[PDB]
């Protein structure tokens, strides 16, 4: 069950790379 | 073209728990991942399982973490400690340091014993929950007809213990002790059954350590924020 | 890396280029950079309903002449500016240069080729670069406001000046001004260095890029050429100071269009 | 019908660096084409990639572009410059001019060296990163127990030498220097590992140019802005 | 990816060739 | 229930220009037909191609509409107007006066020349258009270096030129004169090339009438508004 306090129907407007944080997994000149 | 909103009588308000989000500012901003450490724990109730070590009195109030006994008669005995999850003892340990900053709990809990003797030692304990009704027991006799563990000391150093949850209601509130109430409920009690024998060369006196956790039961919510404090 | 060779300048180092009736030879070449990575298409102009005169061969040839002398004398990155088109603009520019003025509107691209050979026993290091927007001048105006001669060669060279804050102009002070230049990023530009040590030439095309797809040669200049010095000259007792540095260009396809009645002044 | 809206808290706000939109004003207005204009770079980081010139300074604090040497000893030589992309040296150049309007960079360096001399010359440069834990180097010896390679000046004019990022984090802070607090790192030193040698007829003397550039691992993240300067 | 600073879920109501700038590329009298 | 919005920054303001509509208030109200109502135009361009009349100077500033021309030299003759689509000529006509409610024109012109003498009558005119790099032609030979065409005057009254449009910008400003800036271009001009010839009992002067016009080419983006004038 989600996220925590954070229910609303319509989730995020924005886009998540845009609300939370990516989150992540470690031209020329010529001759 | 313009979608006509009615304006609800709020409209300026601020909400501490509001369960919705709010605008960004620095977006397509990538983490520092993590990767390599191990050890995140979601759920807190996985962390009031755990003993921790509730302080047993003797005069200077300097609890210390015994129960402590010997060669013989009690008393009313070795100790005695309610179940009030906000008791004196309880608190301090990580389970009703958890159980805290939650407003109610169900489930039983669990009392861990284990016994600090010497090994050419022997002791026998009996161990009970009472629930409130009548008193506070003022002798084993009276203490034995409660759930209980006759507890036989040997190789096998612990006993695990674990008082109900004998309730009404479907929960309990995790204390506040705005006075005593109805709800809270509990008392467990210990003493021994037959002396705690030693031969020679072996120690009168023996200390045994305390140790409080919530089972496979154990249920707080409704999160809250007690009562500001600052330490000593 | 490049092919096997020296004290002598060998073979994979010996190009040449042929273009209208001038045919060019460098022994000891390292290169040739076709800056930013496309040459010039005869694209016309699409800003002009006027079916241009094109492919004429006359004008698509390497005019040659000489920029400045190189001696032990100069401190680094002090400089010397070739503004083209304005410097093939007439006379010394052949056809081209007469055609140029008979029109309105140019477009065309550069193929440059600076040479400046000297010996073995000579250290020094030449850095040759071709810069749109950039500053000329030769001057800070007379008695009335703005700013001395963009169209004259530097007769001479200018000094590295101690900053930036690009030659700005009317009896002032605090601060900068838009023709600054970080001679120290002066590298972003398409450029090749000469190594009297490694070269003793170096060749460079430029497309074309304006404002708008074709210019006007009377108030612009699109494009200014600069060779100007990264590590001086050291000459030993012996040997011949007297670096003669010499450039000839080439432009790549011009396209002309807005034909009039030969523009008339120089000053 | 008005479709009821519940005003949040800021509600009249300006967010500066907002990922949204807003109004209009002059519309269906169709823009001068460009076409004709190659040379368009969509990423920065394709910049920061081109060397420009750390300038190696002289007693008129007249820094100039050259590491320059000779005949012989060192020293402790020839140079030293850090690697806190926000040195003396790297500030001007682009990579570190580029690196500067970013918060964190990661990834490796690379230094390139152009020897200038006489073809009629020789010389031999050991050249060396060397990581934070004990002190800069004070001799060669001392040196060479890090990152380098030992060039040998012949046809082939430069050199192209590269510092890892040899970091604990997975980033580094592009410096701002409130001190020199523990993240960063980096110290490049060279020397030369046999003399620069050259017959009768030819300098004693010889200028080599430095040039810094972010090879292809460097990456810089989190947008900001500098140090407000205005220059000399 | 997107745009740049720009990035809601609903994208542009106006109309691009209102928002941003188109971008191109080169009745009778009778008788 | 309500649905959360967050107020933008702007949140009472009026946009002029601004595309999309607002409320009602009288509706389900129909509008009286047409139907039999011939002769809706829909784009302006389609306009600003029927020539109205370019007005030619003389002593009163009594500007009047034809060329006028005789027997024999010019001069630098016959006239001269530039383009520069805000003139002294072109403004007071259509094309011009549309022209002008928009910033920005691109495309080729055409100025159309009727003779108005007798047809016993007979000349031969030169015509030009010399953009802007060298200045306004001082002579007839100084002009034909210049589009142009010989227009040879006889049963076929009128002629048609066109101007195109030299122009290193895609576009041009449609004129304001905060001064003569680079953009603008044109000057037209036209001399005759051989006298304009006539036998006995005929008239020595004649006037031929001037009318501007925007060709198959012509267009005009941005809209403005201009400079309040209130004639005289």
């Amino acid at each position: 069950n989600e996220s925590g306090n954070e229910g609303v129907i319509i989730n995020n407007f924005y886009s998540n790379q845009y609300q939370n944080s990516i989150d992540l997994s470690a031209l020329s000149n010529l001759l | 073209s313009p979608i006509p909103v009615t304006v609800r009588e709020h409209k300026g308000c601020f909400y501490s728990t509001n369960p919705d989000t709010t605008v960004p500012i620095y977006g397509k901003t990538i983490s520092t991942p993590s990767d390599y450490m191990c050890g995140e724990f979601s759920d807190l109730l996985e962390l009031c399982k755990l003993p921790t070590f509730l302080g047993n009195p003797n005069t200077n109030n300097k609890r210390y973490p015994y129960f402590s006994a010997t060669n013989s008669v009690p008393a009313t005995s070795m100790v005695d400690y309610q179940v009030a999850l906000s008791c004196s003892c309880m608190a301090n340990s990580m389970l009703a340091a958890v159980a805290r900053n939650f407003n109610q709990y169900r489930g039983s809990l669990n009392f861990l014993f284990v016994f600090t003797g010497a090994a050419m030692v022997k002791g026998k304990f009996l161990i009970a929950y009472t629930p409130p009704g009548a008193g506070k027991p003022t002798t084993r006799d009276q203490a034995m007809q409660s759930t209980y563990a006759i507890w036989d000391l040997g190789l096998n150093s612990s006993f695990n213990f674990t008082a109900p949850f004998i309730s009404p209601t479907h929960y309990r509130q995790t204390s506040y002790t705005s006075p005593t109430i109805t709800s809270v409920d509990g008392w467990v009690t210990v003493w021994q059954l037959t002396p705690l024998t030693y031969p020679s060369g072996t120690p009168t006196n023996s200390d045994i350590l305390t140790l409080v956790s919530a089972g496979d039961d154990f249920t707080l919510r409704m999160p809250i924020s007690p009562t500001k404090w600052v330490p000593q | 890396d490049q092919n096997t060779e020296e004290m002598e300048n060998l073979s994979d180092r010996v190009a040449s280029d042929k273009a209208g009736n001038s045919a060019t030879n460098t022994q000891s070449t390292v290169g040739r950079l076709c800056g930013y990575g496309k040459s010039h298409h005869g694209e016309h102009p699409a800003s002009c309903a006027d079916t241009a005169t094109d492919k004429v061969l006359a004008a698509e040839r390497y005019y040659t002449i000489d920029l400045a002398s190189w001696t032990t004398s100069q401190e680094a990155f002090s400089h010397i500016r070739i503004p083209l088109p304005h410097v093939l603009a007439g006379e010394d520019g052949g056809v081209f240069g007469a055609t140029l003025r008979r029109h309105y509107l140019c477009k065309t691209g550069w193929r440059v080729q600076v040479q400046c050979n000297a010996s073995q026993f000579h250290a020094g290091s030449l850095l040759v670069f071709m810069a749109p927007e950039f500053y000329t001048g030769k001057g800070t105006k007379t008695g009335t406001m703005e700013p001395s001669d963009p169209f004259t060669m530097d007769t001479e060279w200018r000094s590295p000046q101690g900053a930036p804050t690009g030659y700005r102009y009317d009896s002032r002070t605090g601060f900068f001004a838009t023709n600054h230049q970080n001679q120290w990023q002066w590298t972003v530009y398409p450029h090749q260095i000469l190594n009297l040590r490694t070269n003793t030439t170096v060749d460079l095309e430029v497309p074309y890029v304006n404002v708008a797809p074709s210019s006007s040669w009377t108030q612009h200049a699109n494009w200014t050429l600069v060779v100007a010095v990264l590590s001086p000259l050291q000459y030993a007792t012996g040997s011949s100071p007297d670096v003669q540095i010499t450039a000839s260009l080439q432009p790549v396809n011009p396209v002309f269009n807005g034909l009039r009645h030969e523009t008339v002044i120089a000053q």
